[PDB]
């Protein structure tokens, strides 16, 4: 369904060049993406720990088909920001279900609503985050070698095009080039990794390899070092694509670079799949013996990647006034505890990883949600500082600085308290979605007995807190640098709205100012829906715990 | 590739400047207080 | 926040509470400081850590008449 | 125990740290912005390999030789090293509060991670029921009276029954007295 | 002590000692793709150490400890 | 032993490299050549032609791989007017 | 549904009418203040009605509901005579908390109220909860709404004082964390009925004890770790700084009789000396250094690190006295700390605009109602006979001398050195020469608002003082049932 | 609590959430239908997570039996 979606997103858009139709695009692809829930949806009907589909190159299992779900509407809440206008004009006068869907409201929309904005012009935008979309879907299904290579590559090859498809920016274009670039040397060491598994094996499937380390788990000419060693190069090629530290530096400045509508995409969806998939192959290379196999554990480098993410993220972050980069470190010191889980092999581990991960891609959306609603929301805004002139693609990204929230209170209360509670997520403050789960991610830990890393990450908790605090005493300490636009209030400056009934015939005539503009519904439903759910986490637990407890049943049964 | 202006460690040290922490030696502060007479 | 009523702020008295309120940036480590500190912080506690560990359980009055011992232990 | 040569051990520390260090100062000449050539390794960049020698050197060497005078192998010896090695991690900055302060951090955390036990390795497995040994500590709601007196003692509101004739026993061996309260009624 | 060495063995020292920490790591970045590609090498190398050289994992923490306090000093 | 040279040449191409950016792409290259003539001569010596196709699809996404770099180097050319990085 | 989730809602129910009676009216302030003042004392009322209705000597949790539906997070309320004065204090404070800062906010005044009303909430909870992830749950969800009452509302120093406080419990805090989810680990739930009934390891225990001592010594506060309290009370708004003393100063305080007193007796013993080493010391420097700080605000921040140390030692002594007199001075230490509070945060700096004691003198010459209330709350700090400080004090004393005799006898220099700061503050404001010559104009006396807040806070002291029977009838039975020890012919009966 | 309460309200805190955000008036009359429209969404999305926790419960229930059979036959073939 995904592949019929693309083919016939292309055969459309090959056919056009208007730009115009670049809504229209986004819309059929959040249509697509709904039929391509629906089916997986009918995906989940059986108990098995995974089947082999066409040719054993690909595999299904519940944990495959509840994160392809997952996926679908995550990219559903993404493609939203490129699917509606970011401002709307509302009255009351055209407020029930007779005006909505029977009347008509005429007006010049053109500069209230940014009609021909970047990001409402790049007809190919909705067709190349399928192609993203394809290839995770299918790193998460992958049972071979090749395939897992193929896929990885598919993922990649869309993240780096999108991160160059603002052309004309000179931000966007260097990160893209950034990244295929570190990017393509991390593909060299998954490539690498495969092959050296192959050359000592001769199979490319990845049951015979885990039947081959079963085999090899008993406490002479053939050792088989070349499992862990394989694994490890293997590793190092995915803890890059997560910008798990060392391997890190990257991240902050892609994410700086380019577009904010764009970054949303890329530093949430990569990490969903990658760490899916790595979970699968810890399970069954884990050593149930401790032997002289058990001490090259590849495991140990996630081990290590989450001791030095931890620090990192939350050190660093310490000293950045710039949101991105910001956010890009705090995104750093999270898979530090989604690394320490994955690499605690246990039944508790394993349900915490699923719920950090996808409380986490779901929080960290809000922070991307919310900073792109404020910077389209200074539009009826002015301000005379300084330090905000000099800034570059200041459409691209029209928040770039802690500064310029200073005073939102002031100008958004709930916007800035949804901002807030996310925030406080982050730190882990109850009763917060984000507290449940850093808790149950120490509580595997503690109990097989990672306690010393378990004390780093709750130091390393307050340090990061630290600069999570700074973004909030930004927001409500301070009062606004950003004062409304004067004109757009003058008393003699009024645009003519006026009200149609069904045969375009004039009900009323209104005369509307700046006030009368809002925010657009996709973008305030979108964040209230999370705010709440970060909020009332505590009062609708039961099934979505459930749900990991069963998947990670599965996962350890027999 | 960047501009200085982003990645640059010279627009850290104007929000984080070193002299945000006083240095005073014993001449200076020998009441460890401040300079105050 | 309310106006207040008027106070002959004196300039001498401000300057020095606003020395109080910054005075911490400035404290060093010094042969002197070191010594103050070592002997607040570890000596006097473990002095009396120290006492406290050998009378514990030491001594109880209850019932206690003559031909009895105040001694537990 | 077996003994260990603490000076071989030494040397050991010192190269194994020291070669990574010698790979950290190659870093630096390879980033290096001038043209300072191939033997600025060792000169302008050779503190950074020579410290990090003298860092490990010093931990090993001192932990075995904790070792030996301990007549043991545990946590504690983990400690000494580290402090002995945090101690010459201050000794290059040259101010004494950093000489005892990057002492006291190395020291201790080098003794918590190895009292945890060793988790940036393959962590010990006890090979046991883990059902049976989560419900046996859930429900051993009692104990023997005895296991308790162990660890706490008797006294300090703690009068098992028999406490007073066992004090009698301690007051007389100790103090030469024999308790012999008073009656406090004329009559009988 | 109370607004002295409470503070500067402390919050106060924690404070001015961090923020030093992170603006030298901070200064490792300057967005170059040669001197990132060196990085990640760097970072390959010492993984490959540790876990073929069945190095003692404390030799891993004073590693670390040492990078962190050079960091800590400037210049 | 061929195999593992040329992949260090790749890696020494990153090791040796402060100013061309282009050189990244041939050392790119260089380290996948070594790969899949490592697949390749394994493929010979066990007798599977499942070797050499893998070899096959290696080419084809590191030609693509080629496309999609060039392509973004155009873009980055256009707009800055120097493959170069001020060292 | 039950009588204690009334409690929670009511705070809750205000909020909204506050966030939407805008929508019906451009309305006043006024109706803002009236709404959340009319909310909180409904909830004073439900919870008196509590009152009437408990059993003084049940060993059963009361005013539960069958929950029937378990979850992984599910709230269980219930209420014993360990918590239900803690209720009371917080229900009492709140109402006068709301009143004292009637006029002193100005700006943000829906932010303020909204964050008080969703403040009495989580302190209520915390008291409630029948499970100890869910008390970290409450203990710590009222750090968010503390960071951004002091930033709002708080004075100059507010940035760094906010910090402060949120770092230093969230560090402190996380410690706790470690510790509860090993005994969940070990029992499988951290519900009471079932912890209560488990006895861990003495090596367990006395690594959890380690961890829960480290929360409670840094929200105590212990002398070396008290900076967030000298900063976040003095910078925080005058409504801030009541809550912060008497109601979140008492978590730590009501957490030992949960979280130590019951499920790790043994490393409770074996440890009492460096409890005791510690509550010592804090109870002497604190004290010296409370002698000679020059900021009447932080003068009260000061003197209640010394009270905490005595109510401390009193919940570590092992004695049905010493654990009543705890409770009792921390009850006791709500209400005049929240007087001497009153007077300097809102009476002094409302009048000045200034907290430094140069400026003040012979305030009892043109405000002599002020100094009547200010000298009673100075004695009930100095824990004079008459007033419920003393009878927490006496019972707090008793047994810390009872368990290790030496630390009570360092600790009851308190009785020396509280007297001094008390009686110096006192004569250096109120008394110590003639009205300052650096007040330009005269100064009104206390207002019918600042009367009788004051007037109510010193008729609990006193009230409480002679016949504290009220509160000790209902302690007695579940206090008896937190002690450890055997006595040899009174046990183990046949 | 009940779920179809739980949610139902969850859709009404997500209006009064959304006209906070936009800064528009809670209450306007003629866009009143919103609040019935919202917890209805919210109402039917709960019968959903009582027809996801009714089969939950069910596979939950069978796997601590199945752990308990295994355990069992495990002990039973050690008693030799
Ligand atoms: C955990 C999860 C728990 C979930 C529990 C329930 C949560 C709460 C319920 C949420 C309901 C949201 C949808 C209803 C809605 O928006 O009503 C307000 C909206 C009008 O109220 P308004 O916000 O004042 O309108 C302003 C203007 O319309 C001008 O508005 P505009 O031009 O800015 O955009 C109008 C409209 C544009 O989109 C549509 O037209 C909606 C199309 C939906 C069907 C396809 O926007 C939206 O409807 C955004 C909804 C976002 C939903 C996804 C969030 C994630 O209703 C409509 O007119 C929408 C169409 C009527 C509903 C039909 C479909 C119902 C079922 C939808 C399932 C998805
Ligand atoms: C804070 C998070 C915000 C996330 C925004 C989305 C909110 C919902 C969060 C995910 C909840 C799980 C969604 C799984 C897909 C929806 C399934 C469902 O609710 O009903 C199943 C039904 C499936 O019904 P069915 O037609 O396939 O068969 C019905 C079978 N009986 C008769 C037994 C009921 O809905 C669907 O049709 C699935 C397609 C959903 C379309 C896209 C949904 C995206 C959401
Ligand atoms: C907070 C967000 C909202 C809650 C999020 C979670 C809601 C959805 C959880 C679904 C997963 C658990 O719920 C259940 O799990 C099992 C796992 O194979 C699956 O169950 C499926 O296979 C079994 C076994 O053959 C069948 O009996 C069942 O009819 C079928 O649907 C379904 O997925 C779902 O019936
Ligand atoms: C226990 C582990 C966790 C805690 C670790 C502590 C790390 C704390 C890092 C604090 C980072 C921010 O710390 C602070 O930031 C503000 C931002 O204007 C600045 O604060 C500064 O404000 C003014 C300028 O406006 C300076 O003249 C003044 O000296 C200082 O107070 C300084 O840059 C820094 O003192
Ligand atoms: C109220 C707060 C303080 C209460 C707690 C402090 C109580 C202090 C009690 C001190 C006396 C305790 O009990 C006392 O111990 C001393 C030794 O030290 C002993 O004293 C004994 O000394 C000599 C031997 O040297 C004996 O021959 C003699 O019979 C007796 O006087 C006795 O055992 C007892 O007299
Ligand atoms: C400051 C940081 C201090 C160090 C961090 C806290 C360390 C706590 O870790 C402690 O280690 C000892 C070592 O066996 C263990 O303590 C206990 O373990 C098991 C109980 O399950 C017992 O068999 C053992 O006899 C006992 O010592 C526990 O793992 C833990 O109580
Ligand atoms: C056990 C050890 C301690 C446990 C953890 C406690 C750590 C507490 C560390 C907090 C450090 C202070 O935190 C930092 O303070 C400075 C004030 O100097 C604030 O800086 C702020 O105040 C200054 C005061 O001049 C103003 O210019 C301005 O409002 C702002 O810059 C920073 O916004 C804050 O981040
Ligand atoms: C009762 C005490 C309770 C303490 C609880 C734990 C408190 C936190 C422990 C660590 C506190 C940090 O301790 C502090 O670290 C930094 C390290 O950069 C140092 O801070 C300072 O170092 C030297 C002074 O020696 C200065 O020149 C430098 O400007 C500054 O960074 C201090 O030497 C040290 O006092
Ligand atoms: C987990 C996150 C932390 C939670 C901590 C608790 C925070 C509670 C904050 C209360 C809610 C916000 O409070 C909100 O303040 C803004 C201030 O701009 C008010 O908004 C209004 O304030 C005044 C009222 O005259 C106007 O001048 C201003 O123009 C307008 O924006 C809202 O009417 C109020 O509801
Ligand atoms: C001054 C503060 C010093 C301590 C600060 C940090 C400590 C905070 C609380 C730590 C609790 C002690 O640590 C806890 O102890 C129990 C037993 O005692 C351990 O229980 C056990 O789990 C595994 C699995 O069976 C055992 O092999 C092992 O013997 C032991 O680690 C827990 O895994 C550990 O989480």
């Amino acid at each position: 369904m995904i592949m019929i979606s693309i083919l016939s997103l292309l055969l459309s858009t090959s056919v056009t060049l208007r730009r115009d139709m670049s809504i229209l695009f986004n819309r059929i692809s959040i249509i697509a993406l709904a039929y391509c829930i629906l089916h997986d949806t009918m995906s989940l009907s059986f108990i098995s720990k995974g089947i082999g589909l066409h040719g054993g190159l690909l595999h299904i299992t519940n944990l495959t088909q509840i994160f392809h779900i997952f996926i679908f509407i995550i990219s559903i809440l993404i493609l939203q920001l490129t699917s509606f206008y970011p401002r709307k004009v509302w009255i009351p006068e055209y407020s029930s279900l007779k005006d909505i869907f029977f009347n008509k409201i005429l007006y010049y929309r053109t500069k209230i609503i940014n009609k021909m904005g970047e990001h409402m012009k790049i007809i190919e935008y909705p067709l190349i985050l399928l192609f993203v979309i394809s290839g995770a879907v299918f790193l998460i299904s992958t049972n071979d070698l090749v395939s897992i290579f193929l896929s990885i590559e598919l993922q990649s090859y869309g993240l780096y095009l999108l991160s160059t498809i603002y052309r004309n920016s000179e931000l966007s274009t260097t990160g893209g080039l950034i990244y295929f670039l570190l990017g393509g040397l991390s593909s060299c060491f998954i490539l690498l990794g495969t092959s050296l598994l192959y050359v000592n094996s001769g199979t490319t499937s990845l049951d015979g390899l885990y039947i081959l380390n079963s085999i090899s788990d008993v406490n002479s000419w053939y050792k088989p070092y070349y499992l862990n060693f394989s694994l490890l190069i293997f590793s190092i090629g995915f803890l890059f694509k997560v910008s798990a530290a060392p391997f890190h530096f990257w991240s902050p400045d892609v994410y700086d670079a380019i577009p904010t509508i764009v970054t949303t995409f890329v530093a949430i969806i990569a990490k969903i799949s990658i760490f899916i998939f790595l979970l699968e192959l810890v399970y069954y290379t884990n050593s149930n013996a401790n032997s002289y196999l058990s001490e090259f554990s590849w495991t140990y480098a996630l081990l290590i990647s989450s001791l030095l993410s931890l620090i990192i993220g939350t050190v660093v972050g310490l000293t950045q006034f710039r949101i991105k980069r910001l956010l890009a470190y705090s995104t750093i010191s999270h898979v530090g505890f989604i690394l320490l889980a994955l690499s605690v092999s246990s039944i508790e581990s394993t349900q915490a990883f699923i719920f950090y991960l996808i409380q986490y891609s779901i929080s960290n959306l809000n922070a991307f949600f919310i900073l792109i609603t404020i910077g389209f929301s200074l539009y009826g805004y002015v301000t005379n500082n300084k330090e905000y002139k000099s800034l570059l693609d200041k459409n691209n990204s029209p928040i770039q600085l802690i500064s310029q929230l200073k005073g939102y209170f002031y100008i958004n209360p709930l916007l800035s308290l949804s901002l807030a509670i996310t925030i406080f997520s982050f730190v882990g403050v109850p009763p917060l979605v984000g507290f449940f789960a850093k808790q149950m991610v120490l509580s595997a830990a503690l109990d097989n007995g990672y306690i010393f890393l378990s004390l780093i990450a709750i130091i390393t908790s307050v340090i990061g807190a630290v600069y999570y605090l700074n973004v909030i005493k930004e927001i409500f300490f301070y009062s606004p640098e950003h004062e409304v636009n004067p004109v757009l209030n003058e008393s003699d400056s009024n645009f003519s709205l006026r009200i149609l009934n069904e045969k375009n015939v004039l009900i009323r005539s209104v005369l509307l100012k700046g006030r009368n503009i809002f925010i657009s519904s996709p973008f305030s439903i979108t964040i209230s829906i999370i705010t709440n759910v970060i909020l009332l986490f505590i009062f609708m637990n039961k099934e979505w715990l459930s749900m990991g407890t069963i998947l990670v049943q599965i996962l350890f049964s027999a | 590739f960047l501009p200085e202006a982003m990645v640059g460690r010279s627009k850290i040290d104007e929000k984080y400047p070193d002299s945000d922490y006083p240095t005073l030696t014993d001449k200076e502060d020998p009441d460890m207080n401040g300079g105050y007479i | 926040g309310l106006q207040h009523y008027k106070i002959a702020m004196d300039p001498a008295l401000v300057r020095l509470g606003s020395m109080i309120s910054n005075r911490y940036k400035y404290f060093r480590w010094t042969k002197r400081t070191a010594l103050v500190s070592f002997m607040y912080v570890v000596v006097v506690p473990s002095t009396i850590g120290y006492l406290a560990y050998k009378t514990d359980g030491l001594w109880d009055l209850r019932a206690k008449r003559r031909g009895d011992l105040i001694s537990e232990r | 125990y077996h003994p260990k040569d603490a000076v071989h051990l030494g040397l050991k520390g010192a190269a194994v740290v020291g070669g990574i260090g010698l790979l950290f100062a190659a870093v630096r000449t390879s980033l290096a912005r001038k043209n300072v050539g191939p033997w600025a390794i060792f000169t302008r960049n050779g503190k950074l390999a020579a410290t990090f020698a003298a860092v490990g050197g010093a931990y090993d060497f001192t932990r075995a030789a904790a070792a030996n005078l301990r007549e043991k192998e545990d946590w504690v010896n983990n400690g000494i090293g580290g402090l002995f090695a945090g101690a010459t991690m201050g000794l290059t900055t040259g101010r004494i509060p950093r000489v005892l302060g990057f002492a006291a951090l190395t020291g201790v955390v080098l003794a918590t991670a190895e009292y945890a036990g060793s988790g940036l390795r393959g962590v010990f497995k006890r090979d046991v029921d883990e059902y049976e040994r989560k419900e046996f500590l859930r429900k051993n709601r009692r104990r023997p009276i005895e296991e308790t007196l162990a660890e706490i003692g008797e006294g300090r509101g703690i009068k098992p029954p028999g406490y007073y004739e066992r004090r009698a026993q301690r007051l007389k061996e100790k103090y030469g007295v024999d308790i012999n309260p008073v009656c406090a009624d004329p009559d009988q | 002590l109370d607004k002295g060495s409470i503070e500067l063995f402390g919050p106060y020292g924690l404070e001015r000692g961090l923020v030093k920490l992170s603006k030298n790591i901070s200064s490792l970045s300057t967005s170059h793709v040669t001197t990132y590609a060196l990085y990640i090498l760097v970072g390959f190398i010492l993984y490959l150490i540790y876990n073929n050289l069945l190095l003692d994992y404390s030799y891993l923490l004073l590693i670390i400890i040492l990078l962190l306090l050079l960091m800590m000093i400037g210049e | 032993n061929i195999t593992l040279i040329l992949f260090l040449i790749g890696i020494l191409g990153f090791v040796l490299n402060r100013k061309n950016i282009i050189l990244m792409l041939i050392s790119i290259e260089i380290m996948l050549l070594s790969i899949t003539f490592l697949i390749l001569l394994s493929s010979l010596n066990m007798d599977d032609i499942i070797g050499q196709t893998y070899a096959i699809y290696i080419i084809v996404v590191a030609g693509a791989e080629s496309a999609i770099g060039l392509g973004i180097l155009v873009a980055f050319y256009r707009l800055r007017g120097s493959i170069a990085i001020e060292y | 549904m039950s009588l204690l989730y009334v409690l929670l809602i009511i705070p809750i129910i205000g909020i909204f009418l506050i966030s939407t009676i805008d929508s019906f009216y451009f309305f006043n302030v006024s109706y803002y203040k009236k709404i959340a003042l009319i909310t909180t004392i409904l909830n004073l009322i439900v919870s008196l009605i509590i009152y009437i209705l408990f059993d003084f000597s049940n060993n059963q949790f009361q005013f539960i509901q069958e929950n029937l539906d378990l979850s992984f997070y599910d709230i269980y309320l219930g209420v014993d005579g360990v918590s239900i004065y803690f209720v009371l204090l917080t229900t009492i404070i709140m109402p006068i908390a709301l009143v004292s800062n009637w006029n002193s906010i100005t700006n943000n005044i829906k932010s303020y109220l909204i964050i008080m009303l969703l403040l009495e909430t989580l302190l209520l909870a915390v008291f409630l909860v029948l499970d100890v992830l869910l008390f970290y749950i409450f203990f710590e969800s009222i750090l968010p709404p503390l960071f951004i009452l002091i930033g709002l509302f708080g004075s100059s120093n507010k940035v760094r004082a906010s910090f402060y406080i949120f770092l230093y419990t969230l560090l402190g805090s996380l410690f706790l964390l470690l510790s509860i989810l090993t005994m969940s680990s070990i029992v499988g739930t951290t519900y009471f009925d079932v912890l209560l009934k488990s006895s861990f390891e003495y090596t367990t225990q006395l690594f959890l004890f380690f961890g829960i001592f480290i929360a409670f010594a840094v929200k105590t506060p212990v002398w070396g770790l008290n900076s967030w309290l000298l900063r976040a009370h003095v910078e925080s708004p005058l409504g801030g700084s009541i809550v912060l003393a008497a109601i979140v100063l008492k978590l730590s305080l009501y957490g030992v009789f949960r979280l130590i007193l019951p499920i790790l007796p043994q490393a409770s013993l074996n440890l009492t000396y460096i409890v005791y080493a510690i509550g010592a010391i804090t109870v002497l420097y604190a004290s010296f250094s409370t002698l000679r700080t020059v900021d009447v605000k932080e003068l009260i921040a000061y003197s209640s690190v010394a009270h905490a140390a005595i109510y401390l030692m009193g919940v570590f002594s092992n004695t049905i006295q010493g654990l009543e007199g705890a409770i009792l001075l921390g009850l006791a230490h709500g209400f005049v700390s929240s007087g001497l509070f009153i007077c300097a945060g809102g009476i002094l700096y409302d009048r000045t605009g200034t907290r430094l004691i140069y400026f003040f003198r012979g305030l009892t010459q043109i405000m002599p109602l002020f100094s009547l209330f200010f000298f009673i709350l100075c004695l009930g700090n100095a824990g004079t006979p008459l007033t419920l400080n003393f009878v927490g004090e006496f019972m707090s004393l008793y047994g810390t001398l009872e368990r290790l005799p030496i630390a009570g006898m360092l600790a009851s220099t308190s009785i020396i050195f509280s007297a001094a700061y008390s009686i110096y503050m006192y004569n250096r404001i109120a008394f110590g020469g003639s009205v300052s010559l650096y007040f330009i104009d005269c100064f009104r006396d206390l207002t019918k608002r600042e009367f009788f807040i004051l007037f109510t806070l010193v008729s609990f002291t006193v009230i409480l003082g002679i016949y504290p029977s009220f509160v000790l009838d209902g302690l007695h039975y579940n206090i008896s049932s937190v002690v450890y020890g055997i006595e040899p012919n009174a046990s183990y009966l046949t | 609590v009940n779920r179809i309460l739980f949610w139902t309200g969850f859709g009404l805190a997500v209006r009064f959430w959304q006209l906070g955000i936009e800064m528009r008036p809670f209450f306007n009359r003629k866009s009143l239908w919103a609040y019935p429209l919202f917890g209805g969404v919210g109402a039917s999305f709960g019968y959903w997570l009582q027809s996801i926790d009714e089969k939950q419960t069910k596979m939950l229930e069978e796997r601590k039996q199945a752990i308990l059979e295994k355990r069992a036959r495990r002990a039973q073939r050690q008693a030799e």
